[PDB]
Formats: C-alpha cells, structure tokens, sequence
C-alpha cells in the first residue's frame, strides 16, 4: 500500500464535510451577523485552505505520484501489457533451455 | 438588493451539492430555508431528526453506524393526510417513498434538497390544500388524456423526484420521459390567484372551481426533460 | 506539476474559491464564477475517482515491477 | 474611473483654525447617522458655510471611460470630458492610513497635498477605498 496517496486520500476526504459544507456553514454563520469585523469567511475557511496547502505540499514533495498521476489509464494498461511481454520472453528463454537439457 | 442576492447565492450553493450523508448537513440544510428543527436522540448510536412548524411533520431515522437512514415518517396536520409520496410507475407495484430513496441511493443531497423545497412549497401555501390537489391532478390529467383517445400514460414521482410525469409509448416499448408537469413558483409576479382546475367529462372543458380556497403565486407549467 | 492535470485542477479550484470569497466579501457576488466553480468541482470528483483507479493500477505496477526485478536477479545469477 | 464612494454630507461646523485659505470642516451623512467626514477645504476656491449640503464623491480616476498618478499631469484642453465637469471642487491625494475605529466602523485617511481628510463609515460602503490614489470630487 503506497503511503503518500493514502494520507492524501484521508487528508482531503477524511472518514463528513469535504470542502463545501464548511464554506456554506461559514456563510450561514454570516447570516446571524453581517456587521462585525470578525465575520470574515477567510478566517475559518483558512483551515480548509491550510488543508489545501497540505495537499500541495504532499503532492509536490513526492515524485512517484508525479509520474503516477501524469498518464492516462489506457496508457497505464498498455504499458503494463508491454511490460509483461519481456517477462514472458524471459520465461520462454528459460523454458527452451529447460527443454534443451532434456 | 443585498438580501435577495445572498439568498440566490445560498440557493445555488445548496443547488449544486448540499453536503454529504451526515446529521449536521441535514440540520443546516433544513434550518437555512426557514424550518426550525429539533433532533431527538434515541440512543448513543441512533438518532431522529424532526421538522415541524404548523402542518408538515417529517421525521428521518438516520443511523450513525450504517451511514444510512431506516424509514421516513411524515404526518400531515391538514385536512388531507393521504398525500402521495411514493413512487408510482409501471413494472412493479412496490410502494416506497421518495425521501428514503434519495437519502439511501444518492450519496448527495440534491434530490433531497429539491424534495424538501417542494414540500415547503406544498406546506406554506396550503386554503388550497396542495397535497390533495397534487394527488388529484394526476387523475384529472389522466381522465383528460383518456378523452383525447391517444396514448399518453401519466405516472407520478419518477427519477427520484416529485412531479407528474407525462410519458408516451415509443418504438422501443418502454415509456420515455419527454416532459413532466408540476407546480412551480413564479418569482416575476405573485398575484395570480391559482384555481383548482376541474376537467369536465361531458363538455370537455376546464372550469374553475376555486371560490374561497386560495394559493399564493403558484402556477402549473411545463419543462422539457 | 505541469504534467499532472489534477495539479491545475486544484489550482483553478483555489482561484475560483478565492475570487468568489473576495467577491462575496466585497458585497458584489457573481454567477459565472459560481458556474465555473461547479465545473471545476465536478471534474475534481471524477479526478478523485480516476485517482482511485490510478491507485489500484499503481499497486499492479509495483507487483509487476518487483516480480520482474527478482526474475532478472535470478536470470543474471544463473 | 467609477465612483469609489458617493454620499451627501451635512456640514456641522467649519473651523478656520489659524489659516486664511484652508478651513477644516466637520460633516456627517444625511442618509446614515454613522458616516461622518472631516475635511480640509481651500475656502477661497470653494467657500463652505455651516449647515451646507455637499455631495462628496471619491473616484479613482477622472475620465468617463473605465480604467484599462504615474502619468505626468497636463493642463486640460478645450473639449476635454472628465468627471470633474460635474463638480465644483476636485482634489487629488494619497491614502495613508486605514484605521478600524470600532467593530463595525472603519476610518480612511487621505492627504490632498497636506490637506487631510478623515472618512468614517461602516465597511459596506467604504470597502471600495483602498491604499491608492483617489480623486475627491465635491459639488454643492
């Protein structure tokens, strides 16, 4: 199990409010009071925004995810299908020798 | 001005995706449009959420273990408590309510938000009892289409949403949703006193019946599916 | 960063949310920016689903990587 | 270009001070009981008495078209259209302080070449003012 993808996956979707329930809860608490300095939505949504910077830091620091997320799924399937063929040709260049010793 | 603009923004923000399956999203989604709600805890593991202002008393049996509701219990305090809230379509006679399907199948609350808005529209403009009017409008339009001697099958509560769906039998033999009719509020003007429409069986005409029962700023309009 | 499309996905997600909260804090909301935010959010969710597919096929890639290198090791020692 | 802030102020009192050409006026808005104004006026060019109704407008630029000073000032030509044409007294200056007087009132300080002006108000009509250069347009 690859690590950095896992703490990404439970750092943007913890096991709840994903990104938008927090922001509409914030603009819902604005509805009680629109006339105060401490009613900036940026203050409490910065926690979600700090989570966004955490996501940026975790995807930038790791380089295997940098190639993991850069290729299309059909590309991944065709490159694993052309990576099984050299292990297959190694299997047959050992089994023909196995035949030749018999 | 300022209040209507922020109301439009909160309306769109709920209209995209109003949170995931949890109790506090349901609580704030029910509170934000003017319905005060009270939460009754059955135990530490199971809870009930109830909304009631004057007539409509909706209750959901949400569980904290399965992340899934159990049953939906809604009781009307009006003069007509036989409101149709189940799905009615051809193929089977299973009678399951829309709110349970919206809360269980879809992981997002958009269908539930639309259903809650429709039930608020039914409740707030109820002495035109919109429950019995919406129930009997399907039968009235079905009898009207029977007089037209053409194949337009009328079914109610399709696509996990309230509404009177009008469908026709196509080539494939399966009923295709082309357009559904329902009661929609007109924000451009609210002074048209909506009548309880009765379709005559003999002279094949619509004759107004409303004389004292009244609804405020509502109309029966068509939208293309 | 320029090759992974999810990177620019959360980049203009951050852009749309930042100018949206700036617009509503300046008491002048807009609709087109909200529609753009919806368009970015949906694509973010299919990006999450395809990240799950990427996750499973990366487990597959690591499996074939380790079996290929151990058979190469056996081949050269033989 | 467009109006950053427009309001009608009622001049409570005019203080000459120890000056012959410049008077400091105290004004409050007529619509709001909360947006008040302190301002220095060259009264030889624009005489202001007490209980005068002044339409005070703050704009980022004087041209009628929207914004696309760092440009050298030039004398106005004949046929030149500007926002100054609709007002009797136009002053240009720098914002130099943004003070939060209370939990809801913010204060903006402008300096029109040493002629200071202190603008109060809530933050839902003074939010267009920022730390930049603004034209102060006054008509009677």
């Amino acid at each position: 199990q690859n690590n950095v993808l896992n703490q990404i996956h439970q750092i943007l979707l913890p096991t709840n409010g994903e990104f938008i329930p927090h922001i509409f809860y914030s603009l819902h608490q604005i509805r009680k009071d629109p006339n105060n300095l401490s009613n900036q939505l940026e203050t409490l949504t910065g926690s979600i925004r700090h989570r966004l910077k955490l996501c940026k830091s975790l995807i930038s620091e790791n380089e295997d995810t940098k190639d993991l997320l850069s290729k299309s799924p059909s590309e991944w399937q065709d490159i694993i299908h052309q990576r099984e063929q050299e292990l297959q040709i190694k299997r047959d260049v050992l089994d023909d020798l196995y035949r030749k010793l018999q | 001005s300022y209040v209507e603009t922020l109301d439009s923004m909160i309306e769109l923000f709920k209209d995209y995706k109003p949170g995931s399956i949890t109790l506090e999203n349901i609580t704030r989604l029910c509170q934000t449009l003017g319905l005060e709600s009270f939460t009754e805890e059955l135990s530490n593991e199971l809870s009930r959420l109830s909304t009631a202002s004057k007539i409509i008393v909706i209750d959901v049996d949400y569980n904290k273990k399965q992340d899934r509701i159990q049953d939906v219990k809604l009781v009307l305090a009006s003069n007509f408590d036989n409101f149709d809230y189940f799905n009615q379509r051809d193929g089977e006679h299973e009678k399951s309510n829309i709110l349970l399907n919206s809360l269980t199948k879809y992981p997002d609350l958009k269908a539930f938000h639309n259903n809650l808005k429709f039930l608020y529209l039914l409740d707030a403009y109820s002495k035109l009892d919109l429950f019995k009017y919406f129930t009997e409008l399907s039968h009235y339009i079905r009898q009207c289409f029977q007089d037209n001697c053409c194949d337009f099958k009328v079914r109610t509560n399709l696509n996990d949403k309230f509404g009177i769906y009008i469908l026709t039998q196509g080539i494939n033999g399966k009923e295709v949703p082309l357009a559904k009719i329902y009661l929609e509020e007109n924000k451009s003007d609210s002074q048209y006193r909506f009548y309880e429409y009765i379709y005559s069986q003999e002279t094949k005409s619509w004759i107004n019946e409303s004389a004292e029962n009244f609804s405020n700023g509502i109309s029966l309009v068509m939208e293309i599916v | 960063l320029s090759k992974v499309q999810l990177y620019e996905d959360l980049c203009r997600y951050e852009d749309t949310l930042s100018k949206l909260v700036e617009s509503v804090d300046r008491f002048k909301p807009n609709l087109d920016i909200a529609k753009d935010l919806i368009r970015t959010d949906e694509a973010l969710f299919e990006n999450v689903k395809l990240l799950a597919e990427y996750d499973n096929i990366y487990r597959n890639l690591q499996k074939i990587d380790k079996d290929s290198e151990e058979l190469d090791s056996k081949t050269r020692k033989i | 270009s467009n109006t950053l802030f427009d309001d009608i102020f009622q001049v409570s009192e005019v203080d000459p001070g120890r000056y012959n050409k410049v008077c400091r006026i105290e004004a409050a808005s007529t619509t709001q009981d909360q947006c008040k104004l302190t301002l220095d006026i060259n009264v030889e060019l624009f005489p202001v008495a007490a209980q005068d109704s002044l339409t005070v407008t703050i704009a980022s630029s004087l041209n009628l078209e929207d914004t696309p000073a760092t440009r050298s000032w030039r004398p106005p030509q004949a046929g030149d259209r500007s926002l100054a044409d609709d007002y009797d007294y136009v002053m240009y200056g720098t914002a130099y302080k943004f003070e939060e007087v209370s939990k809801d009132l913010i204060a903006v300080y402008y300096s029109f070449g040493g002629l200071l002006m202190r603008l109060e108000g809530n933050y839902r009509n003074l939010n267009n003012l920022k730390q930049e250069n603004a034209y102060l347009l006054i008509r009677r």
